[PDB]
């Protein structure tokens, strides 16, 4: 058969989701974005593309923060990159609501995780067209 | 809230010619009964802004979650978030007042008095009370509870109108809010001795002043009291 590449959350007959390979293909074509776990850090960086010199300099930022501890930087759609990372907000301020301590990195990965792999189980949605780089430093380094 | 159980008594703050001052004794109240010794009340937002906050403890720990959560999402996509988008004492103010009034009007309030005392950007005196109904405002000399009949007396004493902020040195002010706490817990039967100060200048940073106590106390005479009038011994 064919057609298995024009809806989200279809399985192809090898077992593949092409919608996600595509947003897959959008995220490459994206600016480049790095980041270096170091001894007792982390480290975020990108390339901001100045299509002009009519750019404000050191405006438009790409780097984003979540809750005070946690870095994200992406690389692809950068509004599908803004609303994850309010995602990301809203699940770090209610895990801090609820536990009091501000939320381990492994715990806002697997937040962001769930939330991007539900946006792959429906075809009402649309994949995320973004990669993202994230973390920081919480009580186990 | 629909009854206070742990609370807080007074908070005293007033302005002087560079800024502002703001007490509160560290103490939790459970009933009758001077329950938790070192409660902070007083909560520093950022470095240009103090919130003291009377009444329920429960309510207060709260509006500090609050202010905590309101200063992180500020710092959120703001560059300028440690610069001219930083938190002014106006915007926190604003925000309690809105959730005290929005409070009030569920019939749900939270159980306190809230002063905000702070420096704004141009180095204006900010100096705004807010309670549990909504009610909202700003005087040279600010207090709660037993302060608002017995500190405010004091205080006006020494700033009784605007003329008088810029005749009212740091040390004056300082001095008279000293004296001020010392009065309440001679008067208040559920404040404590030892309570924290703030001070907001326009010139030097914000200046938190903990574990302070109420000295230089006036006991001799209560020798000389004997009965209730007729007891000669």
């Amino acid at each position: 058969g064919t057609g298995y590449d024009l809806s989200n959350s279809v399985f192809s007959p090898d077992g593949r989701n092409f919608q996600v390979e595509y947003a897959v293909k959008a995220v490459e074509n994206g600016t480049t974005s790095i980041g270096i776990k170091c001894n007792d850090g982390v480290v975020f960086a990108v390339e901001k593309l100045i299509t002009s010199k009519l750019l404000v300099p050191q405006k438009n930022v790409k780097i984003q923060v979540v809750d005070r501890h946690i870095g994200c930087v992406y690389s692809g759609l950068i509004p599908d990159g803004r609303h994850l990372v309010n995602r990301g907000r809203e699940e770090a301020a209610s895990f801090k609501k609820l536990y009091k301590t501000p939320i381990p990195i492994p715990a806002f990965a697997d937040r962001l995780g769930q939330y991007v792999q539900a946006h792959t189980l429906y075809n009402s949605v649309r994949p995320f067209g973004v990669s993202t780089i994230f973390g920081g430093v919480d009580k186990n380094g | 809230t629909q009854q206070p159980i742990v609370t807080g008594t007074s908070v005293i703050s007033m302005k002087y010619d560079n800024g502002v001052i703001i007490a509160a004794d560290n103490l939790g109240s459970y009933g009758s009964l001077l329950r938790f010794n070192g409660v902070e009340r007083l909560i520093p937002v950022g470095d240009n802004t103090v919130v003291g906050i009377s009444g329920d403890i429960s309510d207060m720990q709260h509006i500090e979650r609050l202010l905590k959560d309101l200063v992180t999402e500020n710092a959120y996509d703001n560059p300028l978030a440690d610069a001219e988008e930083a938190l002014e004492p106006s915007y926190i103010f604003e925000y309690l007042a809105t959730v005290m009034y929005q409070r009030r009007s569920k019939m749900n309030p939270l159980w306190n008095a809230i002063i905000v005392a702070g420096v704004q950007s141009n180095g204006d005196q900010f100096l705004r009370y807010v309670n549990l109904l909504g009610v909202t405002y700003s005087s040279p000399t600010l207090a709660t509870g037993f302060g608002a009949h017995m500190a405010n007396p004091l205080l006006r004493k020494v700033v009784d109108r605007e003329s008088d902020i810029p005749k009212t040195t740091v040390q004056v002010a300082e001095e008279a809010i000293v004296n001020a706490m010392r009065v309440l817990y001679y008067r208040d039967a559920r404040s404590s001795r030892n309570f924290s100060l703030a001070i907001i200048d326009k010139n030097t940073g914000l200046t938190f002043k903990k574990n302070l106590q109420v000295e230089n106390m006036k006991w001799d005479f209560a020798k000389d009291i004997k009965g209730y009038g007729t007891q000669k011994i």
